[PDB]
């Protein structure tokens, strides 16, 4: 059944390099949804973080169509290994390191559906660049963002799209994971832009992180307030002992360097 | 306030090349591109192409690939447009109409310049051709060819001239019994003509 | 190729509501055209209104905005205004370029309306003499500023006048031998012809 | 089955000369699977009682492309998970206290994805924090008394005592 | 303590289509998968589908594919159910069903909600003919429900039983025994207050 | 396709252990049908019991139980109580849906035996006057409530125009039923049978 | 430069690098950027707290000759802690 | 089409390891671009940076000419995989 339904698209002359046709020669249309997984390693020095999410792409491929109308066949039918398939060539712009998951099986999906409608899932780990801005660093938000655009393709022949509803999800156990800061807002947006080479369509989700601030009341301002009231019970010694006024003092103004440092 | 100013109206030969401006002010010129509209007597609006400042990178219309030539100039914050082997086609109004993105393509437009008059002729100065036309109150009409109630109507292009007329409406016990003509002048050709309209 | 359709002109009063729609020809109008609208103010005035996703331009009133009603693209004017009276361009992207629509020429009542008042001129004799016949359909005192001619024809466009309400002129070129007629104007409604 | 971990952040199969697998294809169809697999996996963890908490840390096993209807974890019916006996002596922080074997099948906007999860707990070990933290602390605070016993003309000794004391408590905490 | 509390019984004409609710308190709204189950007269209970109020998604049973959408609206936790196409067949109680486990699966039900009935009856409203029963009275083609009958003006009330209606014609029909005599019936839907006298 | 078959009704007494078993017709229930185990008080109160793996709901008491003896599921209720006495349905989950059975109506004695008062009406000549038919049997004073009504023309079976109602519960805690036949009645209960017939 | 917080990218060049090998003569191209090291921090962190830090020290020119403890603590704690710093 | 000129191009005898012939003889002229994305890690102990770059040639290879003067077909083909080219 499956099987053969595969062998039945195959079997005739398709090329997974050449991309898919249109009613219009117009572009193939990606629609993108992305499953966030975890954020980590939120790098402050190199500007930088870490985050695993599920890429969802999804198109439509005539040539791919087995069931048309169907009613009588499997919804669709998954994609099994040895058949090549045109693939949307995605790539992270701003991505500075990624990795595929592999263990045992690749994990990835790829299902066909009867009327030539094709959805592709697959981890990735990333670790993307996301400029910093300290100019309130206690108490700041920063936004990092994920860009997904197409790298070989121009804008004539493939256009990516954010999923209609729900285009960015976020996993359950993701702000447990992320103890240092709070995902308190997110958004789904287009990046396209125009180059030497043409003009390429892109996408864009930007997360929004706010510093928890319960570290540095206590490791910073609290301490900080606690060294400042010390150096005032020196007011209360007798202007004659001077050497513990010193003391206090000296001590409270070098141990402020040492936490600042 | 952002402005995009276009260079003057300019007036060329077939077969030569001129180059419009557009300089912009007001906001960080290399942050937006910018595109470039051809509004012609003949047809609607056409897409030329646009050109993006701070890349240098440019993308034409199929149509005005080899016609039209996108340059910026980021010191002066002006963008320019070549066009090549001028000829009659090429008389229109060129706009350049800026992106509404920054720093990023957002296929959208924000402002336009007042745009620029670009004049294709071969013709020399010629004199009106007059042509009386006519058929309460009865209307008459004057014809100007290949160049109370008073309506002279927009000016035509002909065959590479200029056509106009024009309506007076009278009352008709003022004609034919008093002679109505229309006064036909026309500075660059030096000539002023009159036509009796008669019934 | 591909071509792109609008409402030759439309009507409305201060405060209503008036949509023009944009059309492709190629199919339905999809988020993959970035359907732009774009206004002309007399004097060669253009700005922009909506286009993209879902973006606007700078300073574009709260009253307009865009829309995908049916298989096109749409502008719904909520609560239209005097100066709201204009030419309205869309433009819709096809694959790599712009193509642009027609236009439709809104128009926000002033004036009650008016009658185009015609008049079908023959071609005079000089013109039999040169060889070349011309005909000549002047239009006059109508409102709003939308005429269409019906008979080589080159009709003038929508001019006001003193009164306000616009004027315009028919050419309808022949040859003498062509000549060896009738002028039909319809306006907003009825039909007034001429032969 | 092609089997993932979902929580797995990092993975390496093992290869050293011949890779680390096991196929058996018994007479009746059954096929037993052997790999070893080295895992990095995300544990969220919850410090409320840092010094005296317990963490669990779970692995999560699951398919990727079959959906529920063809394809269905299972644990094994008699133990499930299994620990090398050399395993407590490898981890001299914690103690692994007790382990659990449960499902975690979910469902996603892909489908019904059938899923195992096995858990340990970690309890933290507390002589290091004895030794380190609060045996020198109180020795701390106890030297900030021996100041009552001195003389209250003799300041610059009951400061200097309760001054270092003080800056020490700070550096320990940091 | 958990509830689950569903919206109103509704009468729909067929080929309309309504949508009922299930607003959930008690519990974190969004932890729970909700099933829906719709119990019809002619057959046994029916899983229809279910969704994931946390993550959207959605399994429907093969059946109802394209007859019923489950959707949530997290700020409200409540659970809705579309309907479409509606026909005789869709005339049922449909309940709601708590899945068992937190932030996950567990195939188990907890908590059903008290049922919406649902009735898709192109019918207009009609009084009761009724008939009389001798060797009992017989409410016959009335609709909607319900419909209240009592013996001899209510004097004669030890012994008399009245049976649940059912839809043999598209419209409801009761019948009630005891043990001169006559049966009062009172419809309410259209104000009909017949009597028939019970004759050998 | 897939049928989940239970016991029609079952019957028994306060503090003894009963048995409700869920079979499955494509084969042997297994752990991978996750076999479900719901109680339907009167007034459509739903609640589960058992379920998933083995895990139960929040609050199913303890004398309830789930296991697999033989080939089927099974419902243990170790010490039976009054109000244990409800409708029990069993689900299994086949591949990615759930398949219901047809519930069994398990009673705890509180009460006498009591068989079935079957009276059958003839047709009132008065409703034939509108070209139909409509036979009435009325099935009152019985327990426990569960009754199979079949009707007979002529020696033969009906197949066809036969609707009875689900049994209710009466004033005296006795259940009762209706049943109608469709033109233009035999009752079983606990074993025995009650004719009522008419020529 | 917004992803290069510590410098500042001041210039570029594109040269050719083009040498002779033992194995040949091979063409090369050399692009160069010049990054001028950002300030601010080390005002903050080292010149700034070195200035209070001498200043202190200078304190200690005021109070009576006769109480030199206090004069020796201060000048011994500023050097002492002048030498963290730089470490 | 496309797919088509492709074909066209590598259905005849065309070597990836031979250099592209020349008119002289001459050598390849590579004309390259460069396009730097990030500098970041800018290790001063060890004395080196990181930097993401994108890089650009551009060279002549006359075998592969298909359209020639074309204006009649595509300006250019977009390389598929499967189709090996001297680099
Ligand atoms: C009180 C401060 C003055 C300066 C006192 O400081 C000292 C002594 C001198 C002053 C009297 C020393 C100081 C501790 C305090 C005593 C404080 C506690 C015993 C605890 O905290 C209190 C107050 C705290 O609310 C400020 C309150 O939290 C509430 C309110 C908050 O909202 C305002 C809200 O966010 C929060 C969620 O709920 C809390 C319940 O209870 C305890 C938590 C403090 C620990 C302090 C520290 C732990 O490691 C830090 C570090 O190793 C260091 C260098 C110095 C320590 C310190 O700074 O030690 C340190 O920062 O006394
Ligand atoms: C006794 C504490 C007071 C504050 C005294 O502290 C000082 C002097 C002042 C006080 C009198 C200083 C203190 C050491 C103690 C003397 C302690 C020892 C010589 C040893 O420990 C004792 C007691 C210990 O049981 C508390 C006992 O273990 C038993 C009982 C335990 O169950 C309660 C059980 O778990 C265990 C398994 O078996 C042990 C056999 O024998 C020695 C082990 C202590 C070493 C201490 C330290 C080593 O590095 C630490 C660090 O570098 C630091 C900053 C301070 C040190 C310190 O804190 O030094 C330090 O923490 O005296
Ligand atoms: C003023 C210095 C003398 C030595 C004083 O030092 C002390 C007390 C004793 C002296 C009187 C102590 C010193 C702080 C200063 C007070 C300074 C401030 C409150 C702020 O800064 C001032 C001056 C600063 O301009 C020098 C000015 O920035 C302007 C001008 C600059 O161009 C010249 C230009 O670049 C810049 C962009 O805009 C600013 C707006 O306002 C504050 C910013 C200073 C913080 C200092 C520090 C923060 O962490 C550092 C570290 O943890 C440490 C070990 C010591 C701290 C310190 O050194 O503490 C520290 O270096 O006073
Ligand atoms: C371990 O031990 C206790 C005792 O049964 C239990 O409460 C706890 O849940 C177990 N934890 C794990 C991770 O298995
Ligand atoms: C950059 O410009 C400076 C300007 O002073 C000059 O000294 C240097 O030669 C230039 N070179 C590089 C590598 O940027
Ligand atoms: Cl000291």
């Amino acid at each position: 059944s499956d099987s053969k339904i595969l062998a039945h698209l195959f079997t005739s002359g398709y090329d997974f390099r050449v991309r898919p046709p249109t009613d219009n020669g117009g572009p193939v249309v990606v629609s993108v949804n992305m499953l966030l997984r975890t954020i980590s390693k939120i790098d402050v020095v190199n500007m930088e973080y870490s985050a695993q999410l599920t890429l969802r792409e999804s198109w439509i491929d005539k040539r791919l169509s087995y069931g048309v109308k169907g009613d009588g066949q499997p919804d669709f039918v998954i994609l099994t290994v040895g058949h090549q398939i045109w693939m949307p060539d995605t790539f992270f712009p701003n991505e500075k390191q990624a990795y595929k998951h592999t263990i045992d099986k690749p994990n990835v999906l790829i299902r066909i559906h009867n009327d030539g409608t094709v959805l592709y899932s697959v981890r990735i780990s990333l670790v993307l660049s996301c400029p910093m801005y300290l100019q309130y660093y206690p108490m700041d938000v920063q936004q990092c963002s994920i860009d997904l655009a197409s790298y070989a393709y121009t804008t004539k022949d493939i256009e990516y799209l954010w999923k209609e509803h729900s285009p960015l999800q976020l996993k359950v156990g993701l702000s447990s994971s992320l103890p240092s800061f709070q995902l308190t807002n997110t958004s789904t947006t287009y990046c396209t832009s125009v180059t030497n080479t043409g003009i390429y369509s892109c996408l864009r989700t930007t997360i929004q992180l706010k510093r928890e601030f319960s570290f540095y009341l206590l490791q910073l301002y609290i301490p900080s307030c606690m060294l400042v009231i010390v150096s005032w019970v020196s007011f209360w010694f007798d202007r004659t002992a001077i050497p513990a006024r010193v003391t206090l003092g000296v001590t409270t103004l070098l141990t402020m360097t040492a936490q600042s440092a | 306030e952002v402005q995009l100013q276009q260079s003057g109206p300019e007036l060329v030969r077939p077969g030569a090349s001129m180059k419009i401006s557009c300089k912009a002010s007001g906001y960080s010129f290399t942050g937006y591109t910018m595109n470039w509209v051809k509004q012609s007597h003949g047809k609607n609006l056409e897409w030329i192409g646009l050109i993006n400042p701070y890349n240098g990178g440019t993308s034409y219309n199929q149509k005005f690939k080899g016609k039209a030539t996108l340059t910026v100039d980021k010191s002066s914050s002006t963008a320019y447009m070549e066009l090549l082997s001028l000829t009659s086609e090429d008389s229109a109004v060129y706009y350049c109409a800026r992106d509404g993105d920054y720093y990023r393509y957002g296929r959208y437009f924000d402002y336009w310049g007042q745009g620029t008059t670009l004049t294709v002729s071969s013709a020399k100065t010629t004199p009106p051709s007059v042509y009386p036309l006519a058929p309460s109150m009865v209307t008459l009409g004057c014809l100007v060819k290949g160049y109370s109630g008073v309506h002279t109507f927009p000016a035509v292009l002909q065959s590479d001239l200029y056509t106009l007329s024009s309506s007076v409406t009278v009352p008709s016990s003022t004609w034919p019994s008093e002679t109505v003509t229309c006064n036909v002048a026309h500075p660059a050709s030096s000539t002023k003509v009159d036509k009796k309209i008669v019934p | 190729q591909a071509v792109v359709t609008q409402e030759s002109a439309l009507t409305t009063s201060p405060g209503e509501t008036v949509t023009l729609t944009c059309r492709s020809s190629t199919g339905a109008v999809t988020t993959i055209n970035f359907a732009n609208w774009v206004q002309e103010k007399p004097d060669h005035l253009f700005t922009g209104l909506i286009g993209g996703i879902n973006n606007r331009a700078p300073g574009v009133p709260a009253r307009f905005s865009g829309s995908l009603i049916g298989d096109k693209a749409a502008l719904t004017i909520t609560g239209a205004q005097t100066e709201d009276e204009a030419i309205y361009f869309c433009a819709l992207w096809y694959s790599n370029h712009w193509v642009f629509g027609g236009g439709t020429k809104l128009t926000v009542l002033g004036q009650p309306k008016s009658s185009p008042s015609v008049t079908l001129f023959p071609p005079s004799s000089e013109e039999l003499e040169t060889n070349k016949a011309t005909l000549v359909c002047t239009i006059t005192d109508f409102y709003p500023g939308v005429v269409t001619v019906d008979w080589g024809m080159e009709t003038t466009q929508p001019s006001k006048q003193s009164n306000n309400k616009y004027m315009a002129s028919s050419y309808l070129t022949l040859t003498a031998r062509a000549w060896e007629y009738s002028c039909q104007v319809t306006h907003e409604g009825h039909t007034v012809e001429k032969s």
